[PDB]
């Protein structure tokens, strides 16, 4: 029982780590998409709003 | 015509409120910096100092 | 499996470079609002008196 | 070409070069902080080429300042430029300096390009086409070198490394073999 | 080939080699911990070959650093390289060193390969094909040996075993028969 406690708990560690980096990957994804969104909408609204007018 | 007046006043009071928040966050962020550097962490202390400034 | 795993390393490695790049442009666009000098004097300000309260 | 386009675009160019100038200064500063990080830990060489990127952005700052000046000058006597079909002695400089600076800076600023056209087509006297390519030798030479892209002499670079080393207080030992020569 | 591809890819290459460098350092460290585990319990020999894997990853670290440098150099004078159809004296090094380093490092970094092409096809002067294979003798030789794959002389290995033994404080008795010779 004790050595199993060690083994499992170790798996918990490493799997948790990958879980963290995947988390970062997803949130990064959201930020990227949304940012693309603002760059575009702002761009097509920068074409008819171009500074001279 | 009133509609635009109301949107302008609204945008003004809007900007004031948001400014107010950023300021409040600033003070809270000073506090948080002190807690941070209390440990001796020179990195967290950095990005906190930075966010305080901005 | 092993192949899938080195593929894994390479993969999230690319995640990290994506991250780094993103944060470079993202922090060089808004950078007018965070001078270096200001941050220096701030961090110093809370350095000397740091634990004095 | 129209007059109002020229005016409005000049004012937008001034604003643009202003913000862009300030920002390039701050960015330069921060990167200087990076230099200070390198010289205190790792190799000198990497730090050196990095401060070559620094010296580049610095030259862009200075250049943008003098060019900004000439823009403002043209904007002040702008009342005059709407009359004569020939550029007079006073504006005989900023015309060439601004026109010639178009293909260099176009990436940072597009408005500079549009202004460049607006002037380019206002003159059938030695501007446009091959004549344009032949009037552009007479510009401000100082601005020309400040702007022109060539690797600086390493003594200048190593000087910057000295100063940067000093401000953030890191020990630096500049090669004594460089100081002797030029 | 285009210019912007070259630039963007160089900047991505710098970032890539940066993270990859840092990470290889940490990984190396941890494996050194493994060495410390071996020498204190089991055979020396196993530990020895293991630290040959160490010396490999170390050479990759160093190599990636100098190559990173040359990349940054090309990126600094990059304003110049967009003009001349012929590489001048200044860049006459990093061109060859970066081009030649493509087939070695391609697995760790693909962007290095794409850059390698981007330069390769920008020159019809002694680059590409058999001419490419014939200009690649002139690269930085130091980088060439740091990178090239050959088993290190066992004195170097056994030196590393000495140091590693010391840092984690384990008794080690290096063969006195090796120290005599080279």
């Amino acid at each position: 029982q004790k050595n199993q406690a060690v083994n499992f708990l170790r798996m918990s560690a490493r799997v948790d780590a990958v879980a963290a980096r995947v988390q970062t990957a997803v949130t990064m994804g959201k930020v990227t998409k949304s940012m693309a969104g603002v760059v575009k909408s702002m761009d097509a609204t920068l074409k008819t709003m171009n500074l001279e007018k | 015509m009133e509609k635009h007046l109301f949107n302008l006043k609204f945008a003004a009071k809007e900007l004031s409120r948001s400014a107010k928040k950023c300021d409040k966050e600033e003070k809270a962020e000073k506090a948080k910096i002190e807690k941070a550097i209390q440990k001796g962490n020179m990195e967290v202390a950095r990005i906190h100092a930075e966010n305080a400034i901005r | 499996i092993s192949a899938l795993m080195d593929k894994f390393e390479h993969q999230f490695e690319t995640l990290d470079v994506q991250t780094q790049q993103m944060e470079d442009t993202m922090s060089s666009t808004t950078t007018l609002t965070t001078p270096q000098n200001q941050v220096d004097m701030l961090l110093q300000e809370m350095a000397d008196e740091a634990g004095l309260d | 070409f129209k007059a109002e386009r020229l005016r409005v675009n000049l004012r937008l160019v001034i604003n643009r070069l202003k913000l862009l100038e300030k920002k390039k200064t701050e960015l330069a500063q921060k990167a200087r902080k990076e230099i200070a990080d390198y010289l205190a830990a790792g190799k000198d060489e990497r730090a050196r080429i990095r401060v070559e990127h620094i010296i580049r952005e610095d030259y862009l700052v200075e250049a943008m300042e003098i060019l900004e000046l000439y823009c403002d000058l043209l904007l002040a006597r702008f009342g005059l430029i709407q009359s004569m079909k020939e550029l007079d002695s006073g504006l005989a400089e900023s015309v060439s300096t601004l026109i010639w600076a178009a293909p260099r800076l176009q990436s940072e600023v597009a408005e500079l390009k549009i202004v460049a056209d607006q002037l380019c087509a206002k003159y059938s006297k030695e501007y446009g086409k091959l004549c344009r390519t032949n009037q552009i030798g007479t510009v401000n030479d100082r601005l020309m070198h400040k702007l022109s892209v060539e690797a600086p002499p390493k003594i200048l670079v190593e000087r910057y490394l000295i100063e940067i080393a000093k401000n953030y207080n890191v020990p630096y030992e500049p090669d004594s073999v460089v100081m002797a020569e030029a």
